[PDB]
Parts: C-alpha cells; sequence; structure tokens
C-alpha cells in the first residue's frame, strides 16, 4: 500500500505514458 | 473497450483479468489492490438473471498481461482464489447498487515491472477529482465494438459527466453508489467499456501526489460507445467502509 | 481462441 499507485515503467523512472497529460489538463 | 488504442506496456500493472477454467475463456476485467487482493464487479461473479453464480473453484486471475490470449510466459502470474465476498447490499434485481466484490488469493503474487498494485482513493482524493470533466482511463480486453476483439490491452480516458446528465440519459435508477463517464454527442471525441471490460478500473492520477487512484469499476451500459449515453462505474470511495472491513476481517 | 495455460494452475 504505501508504494501503490506508482508505476515501475513510469512514476518509478520518470517517464510518462502517452496520454497521461490528458488526464491532468482535465484537472482545471 | 470502443475508439482506445493500445496500452503501452507496464501501463496498466494492477490490471487483472478474471478468467473462466473451462471453458477457457476472459471473463471480466479487475484490478490489484495488495498482493493477495483483487477488486471488480459483482455482476461479474452473481448475476442470477444469466444462471450466473461461480465459486472460488471456477476461477483464476491472471496478473501482470498485456495480451490477451496469449499465455505470456514469465511475465504475467496466475492465481487460484481463496474466497470470494459479494458486498452484502449489492443489488441485481434492479440496477447493480453496490457493483463490487473482492477476491482473496491463495498465495500473494509477486510485484515486477509488469505487477504493481492500484491505490484506493481516500475521501479528500475523491472530493477533489470526482468531478464533471475530470478525466479517468478504463482499460480491459472487452470487445472493440458493440456489433471485434483485441489482441491487447486497450485503454481510453473518459471525463466524468454531471450526475443530472447521467440520470437523464436512461431510465435506470442511478444512485449515489454510481458515477457515469463518457463523452457527450456535442463533443465530437468518442470512447466506452464494451462486453468484457466489466469489472476492471476507472483510474485517475492525482496531481497531489502523482499516484493512480481507482476512482471506479466498470459497472453497466445500454449498448457500447452509444450517442447520448454514458457507461456507468461503482463508485469505490462511496463503498470503502465494506472493503476495509472485509479486509480487516479476512 | 485462448492459449491453453501450464496444467499446474488447473
Ligand atoms: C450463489 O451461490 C452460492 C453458492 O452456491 C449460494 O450460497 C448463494 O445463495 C447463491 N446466490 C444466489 C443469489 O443465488
Ligand atoms: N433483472 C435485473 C435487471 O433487469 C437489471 C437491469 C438493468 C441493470 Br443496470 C441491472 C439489472
Ligand atoms: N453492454 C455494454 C457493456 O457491457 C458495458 C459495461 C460497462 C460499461 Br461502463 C459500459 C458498457
Ligand atoms: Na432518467
Ligand atoms: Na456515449
Amino acid at each position: 500500500e504505501a508504494d501503490c499507485g506508482l508505476r515501475p515503467l513510469f512514476e518509478k523512472k520518470s517517464l510518462e505514458d502517452k496520454t497521461e497529460r490528458e488526464l491532468l489538463e482535465s484537472y482545471i | 473497450i470502443v475508439e482506445g488504442s493500445d496500452a503501452e506496456i507496464g501501463m496498466s500493472p494492477w490490471q487483472v483479468m478474471l478468467f473462466r477454467k473451462s471453458p477457457q475463456e476472459l471473463l471480466c476485467g479487475a484490478s490489484l489492490i495488495s498482493d493477495r487482493w483483487v477488486l471488480t464487479a459483482a455482476h461479474c461473479l452473481l448475476y442470477p438473471p444469466w444462471d450466473k453464480n461461480f465459486t472460488e473453484n471456477d476461477l483464476l486471475v491472471r496478473i501482470g498481461k498485456h495480451s490477451r490470449t496469449r499465455y505470456e510466459r514469465n511475465i504475467e502470474k496466475i492465481s487460484m482464489l481463496e474466497k470470494i465476498y459479494i458486498h452484502p447490499r449489492y443489488n441485481w434485481r434492479e440496477n447493480l447498487d453496490r457493483d463490487i466484490a473482492l477476491m482473496k488469493l491463495k498465495k500473494p503474487v509477486a510485484f515486477s515491472d509488469y505487477i504493481h498494485p492500484v491505490c484506493l482513493p481516500d475521501r479528500e482524493t475523491a472530493a477533489s477529482l470526482l468531478q464533471a470533466g475530470y478525466k479517468g482511463r478504463v482499460t480491459g480486453w472487452g470487445n472493440l465494438k458493440e456489433t471485434g476483439q483485441p489482441s491487447v490491452l486497450q485503454v481510453v480516458n473518459l471525463p466524468i459527466v454531471e450526475r443530472p446528465v447521467c440520470k437523464d440519459s436512461t431510465r435506470i435508477r442511478i444512485t449515489d453508489n454510481m458515477f457515469c463517464a463518457g463523452y457527450k454527442p456535442d463533443e465530437g471525441k468518442r470512447g466506452d467499456a464494451c462486453e468484457g471490460d466489466s469489472g476492471g478500473p476507472f483510474v485517475m492520477k492525482s496531481p497531489f501526489n502523482n499516484r493512480w487512484y481507482q476512482m471506479g469499476i466498470v459497472s453497466w451500459g445500454e449498448g457500447c460507445d452509444r450517442d447520448g449515453k454514458y457507461g456507468f462505474y461503482t463508485h469505490v470511495f462511496r463503498l470503502k467502509k465494506w472493503i476495509q472491513k472485509v479486509i480487516d476481517q479476512f | 481462441d485462448f492459449e491453453e495455460i501450464p496444467e499446474e494452475y488447473l
């Protein structure tokens, strides 16, 4: 649980997936 | 998933496939919330109108997958079920209110680049992020159109819809344990879950702590990707007290 | 439609 929601191939490497920015841009 | 795209490798490491042992087939999606607990929709396990009432021994969960049909040797992990728990007030008679179930695995699954749990929301994350217009992400191996099947996991981002619009789209009684998501006809963009996606996760990436949270469970829709219809999702936060009670007791 | 899984899981 302490490490939940942090993906090894993305957040843990500071790599972004191809569409997560679409989500961020909607959080106005 | 209709009008989605292929997932990236490791994009949804909490995604779980519910798999029928015999005949061998996809039943539903699901999600990994710890090394021994998997979250899904209750209707994936119990739906008397369709003579559906699975027991533990009928099912397997497959974790770490990308390909729908392949056995992904050295990547996926297959787990047997110790026990199924369905919300005691799940309403299969009327509207799938409280459409939630937990599955405890017989042995803990080892985490990897491909296998990692999603977070469940606290009250504040839910209040902040469950707002009309805010987008979440739905993933699954279900059909690509209502009337066909994907090679690999599909992903689509969809906006949460205002509750009055959700209610006015359907004759089904909508409850506070549900929310709906999808584009409106005038928005142009499209997308939806479809048959085989139910029980999988609707996730949002918190902009406060950069973690993924499971806000919904793919629950029901009338058709797939129809104009003026929306997909309905179990409101995970609203059912958190039951989730916690189950994990604490068992 | 699906590739057979290892017998150990069945
Ligand atoms: C589902 O099956 C279980 C096990 O056979 C049984 O205990 C339960 O009463 C059934 N539920 C319904 C609604 O038929
Ligand atoms: N007999 C159950 C039934 O007619 C039903 C219809 C729509 C939903 Br959503 C859930 C259940
Ligand atoms: N019959 C279409 C279908 O299975 C469906 C399930 C869940 C959502 Br959300 C949207 C559609
Ligand atoms: Na209505
Ligand atoms: Na629609």
